[PDB]
C-alpha cells in the first residue's frame, strides 16, 4: 500500500516545509522589529513589556499571519488521513518504512512546534511504534508524563527497548509513575528521584541525551512536593517545586542554543536568526531530526509557561514578572499563533491577579492585546480554524473570552459549558492515543490548567462582591471542582486553592458586629472545619498564595482558641518572601519555612522576649482586617479592626493627601519660598488631624491596644483570671490579662467599651455589665502596686504605606518600631540567638560602611551628608558604584550601612547582590520611598525592596515611605545619628528627630524602622 | 518664617518598575554534541521547491472546520 503513502509523505512534507517556511518568514519579519523596538543587543525590563504590546501588534497585522491557517488546516486533514493509512503504514515490515518513518515525524514537527500537543504526542508515539527511534523514545516519555497519562505509560515502557543510555531515563519516569499511583511508595521513590536529580548534576557530559533528561528530571521532582503529607512524609524533606523549574527551565533553555540559537529564552542578543528553516546545515530528509527539533523547542515552551505559571501562584511577583516577558518575546521569536497566545493571556490574567501596582495601565495595553490578536484586521477566519482542531487553544481562546469579560458569571457559564465541548471535540486525538476505546482521556493538562486559572479568578471577584446567592454557581463549581481533580498533583496549585474558594463561598462568616461599620447550620460549620483542620495538618509545606492566603486567614477568623488563630494568621502571610527563602535553601520540608502546628508555634512565641510583642494586623481571606496582638505572657489577642471598605476609604484618602505630598515636590514651577511651606503645612497639620481621625473612626477603642505589653505582676494577676472567671466566658484569661494590664493607660470609658467589645463576638452577659466599672477601679489598684519595651508591627502591605507609628497613641510612646513578618522576626531573633547579640544591636558607627549619591546626579546633598562623614570617619564612595563584590564585602565586614543616594538598591545594590552575601549590617536606606511596599493583591505581600533584605537576613532597615524633600531627609538623618552618640536607641533617635523636624507628620513619619532596635555600642 | 524650597531625590526605579535583567538565566558556553544512535542513510529524489511546494498545498483544501468531526468516525 505504497500506492497512496508514497503520495502522502509527498503530501505531508509539503505541508510541513510549507508552514516551516512560512512562519519562517513570520519570526523574520519580527527580527525587523527586535532591532527596531529593542536594539540589536538592546536591554529588555517590566517597562519592555509596552513596547512587546507593539510587536505582537505588527505581528497579527503582517501578511503572513493569516496565511498559516491554510497550513494548519492542511496538516489536520493529513493526520486524518494517516491514521486511516496508519494499519498499511504498519503492516509494511520492510526497510521502506525507514522512508515512512518521515510520514508522523513531519507532523511530529508540526504539532509540537504549533503547541498542538494532544495531537503532537499521538504521531510522535505512532513514529516509535512505527520506527522504534532511540532518540525520540527519549522525548516521547518525556510528554505522556507531562500529560499526566498514569494509564499509558505502564503499557508502553514494558514493550520498548531500554538501552544504556535509556536505562537511566525510563527508569526516571518509573520513580515517577509510582510515586503518584501509590501512597505507599512516596516515601521510597522520592529518594530514588533526590539520588537521579543529583545524580544529573553531578555528571559534567554535555551530552545533548543528558541535558534532555536534565531538564526533565528537574520537572519530575519540580511537582513532587504536592502530595498530602502524613505520619511517614513529615520526617522526609521534599523538593521544592519554585526552584528547580527554574532549573527545568534552565537545561531545556540549554538544549536549545545547541539546535535553535534564537529560540532560547536566555538569549537576549536577538540578533541571532530563531530561524527553523535550515535545519543546522541539512537534515531536509532526515526523520528524527524533526522530531527532535520539534519536542525540544515544545519542551522550552511548555517549562517556560511552567515556569510562568508557577510563579503566578506562588506570590513570586518578581521572578514570575521577568519570566512573564521573556516567556512571550521567544513566543514571539518563534511566531507560533497558539505560543504566543499562551503567553499574551497569562500577561494580561497576571496584570488582572496583581492590583494597584501602577498595572491598571498594564493590563489595559494588554487585555486589549490578546483581543487584538484574536479578531482580524487588527491595529472568525483564522482563529476558527485552529479553534476546534488544537484543545488546548480552544481553552485559550474562551480564556481570552474571560480576560476581555474581566472574569463575569456568565463568561464562566460560557466556558464551563464550552469545556465541555472541547473535550467532546478533542477526544478524538487523546482517544487514537491511548489505542483503546475502552479507556476515558482526562482533559488536556494544559486546558485543565487554564480552566483552573479561569474558575479561582472568578471565585475571587464573588468573594470581592460578596454573594453566593445561585445556585447555578454552585452547578458552576461543582462541575470546576471535577474537572480540576483528575490529577491529584501536578495541579494542586488549582485543585487547593478552588475548594477553599468553594468553601468560603458556601460560608462567608462576614461577622457583622458593632464597630465594623461597612461604608459604601452548626453541622454545616463543622463538616468544613473538620476538613480544614486537617488540610492545615496536611499540606503545611506548600506556600502557594491563592491557597495559603485564602484558607489560613479564613481558619484565623472563625477559631474559637487564640492559639490557634496566630499561627493560622502569621503562616497566612508574606508568601512571596518565603518561597526566595525556600528556593535558597532548594528543599522544602513542614517545620524549616513554615511552623510545625500550633505546639512549635506557641514555644518561639514564648522564647520571645518579654519586652518584645508583636501587634500583627492582617487581611483576612474575606478581605476584612483584624488585629492579631502576640505577646509571651499573654495569649494571643485576635480582635476584627474594620472592613475593607473602611480602609479603602482610609488608602484611598490617605494616598489623595499624600499625592499632595508627590505634586508639590515634583511639580513647584515657580512657587514663592514661603508659599511652598505654608500651603502643604496645613497638608502636614490635616495629618495631625488625620491620624486622630484614624484612631477614633478605623481602629477607635481598639487603638489602646497598640500599646506593648510587659509581663503583669503576680498579685495583680490574680484579678485577671477574676476578670476571666467573672465574665462568664466572655472573654478569655491571656485576652483578659492584658486588660488588666492595659487598664493604667486608657480611660474609664474606653476600657469599658473595648472589654465589652470582646464580649460581643462570645456570649455577652448582663449581669457583668453592671459589675464593669468595678474591675477597672480595682485594676488602678493592683497595678501601681506590682525597660524599654517595644510593639513591633506587622501591617498588611495594603496598609503598609500609612504611618502606622505615628498615632495619637504613640505621641508620648516613642518605641513603636515596625516589622516585615512573624516568621521574619523569629529568624531574625534565632540568628541573634545563635550569634547570641543582644536584642538591642550594640553598633560602632565609626567604621560603618555608606553609599552616598551615586552618578553624581544628586546635588549639594552630596556636598551636604559627607559634611557629617567629615565629622566621623566612614569608609565608602562617592559619585558611583564601586563593584558588586565591595558592596557583599560591605554588608558582611562592616557593621552599618548607610544610603542616602537615589532611591533604594536600583544601581548600587540590585537583587543579584543580596542573594549571594548574607548581612548582619544595620542598613539606613534614605531617598522617598525606600521602604514603601506597593500594595498588591492579597497574598502578594507588595511589591518592594525590602523583602531582598528580609531575606538576606539584615537586622534592622531604616527606610522611608513616602516622596520626601531631599533636604529635610538629609536633616533627618544628620539629626539622628547625632542623637545615638551624643541609652537613646534608634527609635527614640527618630522621635527626638521629630522635635527637631520642620514638618510634623508629613516628613518625620515617613521614616519607619524595620527590625531589631538599634542602641549605641559604647 | 521658612526654609527655602528643596527638590526631592526620587527614585528612577520606582521599586521594581524596571529591572533590566541581565542575561545569566542559564549558563554561558554550553555547547553540546548529539550522541544520537540512530543516525541512518535518507533518500535522495526530486525535491519539491518553494515554487512547487504550493502546488502540492494548493490541491489540498481540506476542509472547513469539519476535519474533526472525520475524526472520530475511523
Amino acid at each position: 500500500h505504497i500506492e497512496k503513502l508514497d503520495e502522502l509523505r509527498k503530501n505531508v512534507s509539503c505541508t510541513v516545509i510549507g508552514f516551516a517556511e512560512q512562519t519562517a518568514e513570520l519570526q523574520q519579519e519580527i527580527s525587523e522589529l527586535f532591532i527596531a523596538e529593542f536594539g540589536v543587543n538592546g536591554p529588555i525590563d517590566m517597562n519592555s513589556l509596552s513596547k512587546l504590546a507593539r510587536i505582537t501588534s505588527y505581528y497579527a497585522s503582517s501578511e503572513y499571519f493569516q496565511g498559516l491557517a491554510k497550513y494548519q488546516r492542511t496538516a489536520c486533514k493529513m493526520f486524518i488521513t494517516w491514521q486511516t493509512l496508519r494499519k498499511e503504514a504498519m503492516e509494511c515490515r520492510s526497510k521502506d518504512r525507514e522512508i515512512f518513518a518521515s510520514i508522523p515525524a513531519k507532523l511530529c514537527f508540526f504539532y509540537f512546534y504549533n503547541g498542538e500537543l494532544c495531537r503532537a504526542v499521538v504521531c510522535l508515539l505512532d513514529y516509535i511504534d512505527l520506527s522504534d527511534d532511540t532518540l525520540a523514545k527519549e522525548a516521547a516519555l518525556r510528554w505522556l508524563m507531562f500529560l499526566g497519562e498514569t494509564e499509558l505509560i505502564e503499557k508502553k515502557l514494558k514493550t520498548w527497548k531500554m538501552d544504556k543510555s535509556s536505562k537511566d531515563m525510563f527508569s526516571a519516569t518509573e520513580f515517577a509513575m509510582n510515586y503518584l499511583k501509590k501512597s505507599e511508595y512516596r516515601v521510597e521513590m522520592l529518594e530514588k528521584l533526590m539520588k537521579l536529580r543529583d545524580k544529573v548534576k553531578s555528571d559534567p557530559t554535555r551530552s545533548f541525551s543528558r541535558y534532555e533528561l536534565a531538564s526533565y528530571v528537574s520537572w519530575l521532582c519540580s511537582t513532587l512536593s504536592n502530595v498530602p503529607v502524613g505520619s511517614a512524609l513529615r520526617e522526609c524533606e521534599f523538593p521544592d517545586r519554585v526552584s528547580h523549574i527554574q532549573e527545568a527551565a534552565l537545561k531545556s533553555d540549554s538544549l536549545v542554543r545547541n539546535r535553535i540559537p534564537g529560540l532560547a529564552s536566555s538569549q537576549f542578543d536577538n540578533s541571532v536568526n530563531a530561524s527553523i528553516w535550515p535545519f543546522l546545515d541539512g537534515h531536509q530528509e532526515d526523520s528524527n531530526y524533526y522530531v527532535h527539533i520539534g519536542s525540544t523547542i515544545a519542551w522550552h515552551f511548555e517549562m517556560r509557561r511552567e515556569c510562568a505559571l508557577v510563579n503566578v501562584t506562588t506570590a513570586q511577583t518578581r521572578d514570575s514578572m521577568s519570566a512573564m516577558i521573556l516567556n512571550l518575546r521567544v513566543a514571539l521569536k518563534s511566531a507560533s499563533f497558539f505560543r504566543v497566545l499562551q503567553t499574551t493571556n497569562t500577561l494580561a490574567y497576571y496584570s488582572s491577579i496583581i492590583e494597584e501596582a501602577g498595572s491598571e495601565k498594564n493590563a489595559k495595553l494588554m487585555r486589549v492585546s490578546c483581543v487584538n490578536l484574536l479578531s482580524s484586521n487588527p491595529i472568525v477566519c483564522n482563529v476558527c480554524t485552529i479553534y476546534p482542531l488544537h484543545s488546548s487553544f480552544a481553552a485559550e481562546y474562551m480564556m481570552s473570552y474571560a480576560i476581555h469579560s474581566d472574569f463575569s458569571q456568565l463568561s464562566i457559564k460560557h466556558f464551563n459549558d464550552e469545556f465541555a465541548r472541547i473535550r467532546e471535540r478533542g477526544m478524538s486525538s487523546q482517544v487514537l492515543m491511548h489505542r483503546d476505546s475502552s479507556v476515558r482521556p482526562r482533559p488536556n493538562i494544559i486546558q485543565n490548567e487554564i480552566f483552573g486559572m479561569c474558575v479561582i479568578r472568578w471565585l475571587t471577584k464573588k468573594l470581592d462582591s460578596k454573594e453566593s446567592a445561585d445556585e447555578d454557581t454552585m452547578e458552576i463549581f461543582n462541575n470546576a471542582l471535577k474537572i480540576v481533580r483528575y490529577l491529584q498533583q501536578r495541579t494542586t496549585d488549582m485543585i487547593l486553592a478552588v475548594t477553599q474558594l468553594g468553601r468560603q463561598l458556601e460560608f462567608p462568616m462576614e461577622c457583622n458586629y458593632s464597630w465594623m461599620r461597612p461604608t459604601i447550620d452548626k453541622e454545616r460549620f463543622e463538616k468544613v472545619r473538620l476538613a480544614m483542620r486537617n488540610e492545615m495538618n496536611h499540606y503545611g509545606h506548600i506556600l502557594y498564595r491563592e491557597w495559603r492566603c485564602r484558607l489560613f486567614a479564613y481558619v484565623g477568623r472563625t477559631s474559637r482558641d487564640p492559639w490557634e488563630a496566630a499561627y493560622a494568621w502569621a503562616e497566612s502571610t508574606q508568601i512571596g518572601a518565603r518561597n526566595a527563602v525556600q528556593s535558597r535553601l532548594e528543599k522544602c520540608k513542614r517545620g524549616l519555612v513554615t511552623m510545625s502546628g500550633h505546639d512549635r508555634f506557641k514555644t518561639c512565641v514564648q522564647s520571645m522576649p518579654d519586652e518584645m510583642t508583636l501587634v500583627q494586623i492582617a487581611m483576612a481571606d474575606d478581605k476584612t482586617i483584624y488585629l492579631v496582638k502576640l505577646h509571651a505572657d499573654r495569649d494571643p489577642i485576635i480582635m476584627p479592626l474594620a472592613h475593607y471598605s473602611q480602609a479603602v476609604e482610609l488608602m484611598d484618602k490617605f494616598t489623595f493627601l499624600l499625592d499632595e505630598d508627590e505634586m508639590i515636590a515634583k511639580y513647584p514651577g515657580d512657587i514663592t519660598p514661603e508659599e511652598f511651606w505654608k500651603r502643604r503645612k496645613i497638608v502636614d497639620g490635616r495629618m495631625m488631624t488625620f491620624v486622630d481621625e484614624v484612631q477614633k473612626h478605623f481602629l477607635g477603642v481598639a487603638a489602646s491596644l497598640l500599646m506593648p505589653s510587659g509581663q503583669l505582676g503576680p498579685k495583680a494577676a490574680e484579678l485577671a483570671i477574676k476578670i476571666h472567671k467573672l465574665s462568664k466566658g466572655g472573654l478569655l484569661l491571656g485576652e483578659a490579662k492584658e486588660m488588666v494590664y492595659q487598664s493604667k493607660l486608657m480611660d474609664a470609658k474606653s476600657w469599658e467599651a473595648l472589654i465589652l467589645r470582646f464580649c460581643e463576638m462570645r456570649t455577652t452577659d448582663e449581669k457583668f455589665k453592671s459589675f464593669l466599672p468595678l474591675m477597672h477601679r480595682n485594676s488602678v489598684e493592683v497595678m501601681n502596686q506590682d525597660e524599654k519595651k517595644y510593639t513591633y508591627l506587622v501591617i498588611c502591605p495594603h496598609l503598609s504605606q500609612f504611618c502606622w507609628e505615628r498615632l495619637p497613641i504613640f505621641d508620648e510612646y516613642p518605641y513603636v518600631g515596625r516589622q516585615v513578618s512573624i516568621h521574619s522576626t523569629f529568624s531574625q531573633l534565632e540568628a541573634m540567638k545563635s550569634q547570641e547579640k543582644q536584642i538591642p544591636l550594640q553598633i560602632d558607627v565609626q567604621n560603618a560602611y555608606y553609599i552616598l549619591d551615586p552618578d553624581n546626579n544628586l546635588g549639594e546633598t552630596q556636598k551636604r551628608m559627607v559634611e557629617y562623614i567629615n565629622k566621623f570617619n566612614w569608609e565608602g564612595t562617592v559619585g558611583s558604584a564601586p563593584k558588586s563584590n565591595e558592596i557583599s564585602a560591605a554588608l558582611s565586614q562592616r557593621d552599618a550601612f548607610f544610603f542616602i543616594g537615589h532611591g533604594s538598591g536600583s544601581s548600587v545594590m540590585p537583587r543579584s547582590v543580596l542573594k549571594q552575601s548574607t548581612c548582619n549590617a544595620i542598613s539606613l536606606l534614605m531617598g522617598c520611598g525606600s521602604v514603601r511596599t506597593i500594595p498588591q493583591a492579597l497574598g502578594f505581600d507588595g511589591k518592594t525592596a525590602i523583602l531582598d533584605y528580609a531575606m538576606a537576613k539584615c537586622p534592622l532597615i531604616v527606610g522611608c515611605l513616602w516622596t520626601v524633600t531631599d533636604g529635610e531627609i538629609d536633616r533627618f538623618l544628620i539629626r539622628m545619628i547625632d542623637d545615638c552618640f551624643e541609652l537613646r536607641q534608634l527609635s527614640e533617635a527618630m522621635h527626638e528627630a521629630r522635635s527637631k523636624a520642620r514638618l510634623k507628620y508629613l516628613t518625620g513619619a515617613a521614616v519607619v524602622m524595620y527590625g531589631l532596635p538599634v542602641v549605641a555600642k559604647q | 518664617l521658612a526654609a527655602d524650597i528643596e527638590d526631592d531625590m526620587l527614585n528612577l526605579e520606582d521599586q521594581d518598575v524596571v529591572l533590566s535583567e541581565d542575561r545569566p538565566y542559564g549558563d554561558v558556553i554550553d555547547p553540546a554534541e548529539s550522541e544520537a544512535e540512530a543516525l541512518a542513510e535518507l533518500g535522495v529524489e526530486e525535491w519539491d521547491s518553494y515554487p512547487p511546494i504550493d502546488p502540492a498545498s494548493r490541491i489540498g483544501d481540506d476542509f472547513n472546520y469539519v476535519l474533526r468531526t472525520e475524526d472520530f468516525a475511523e
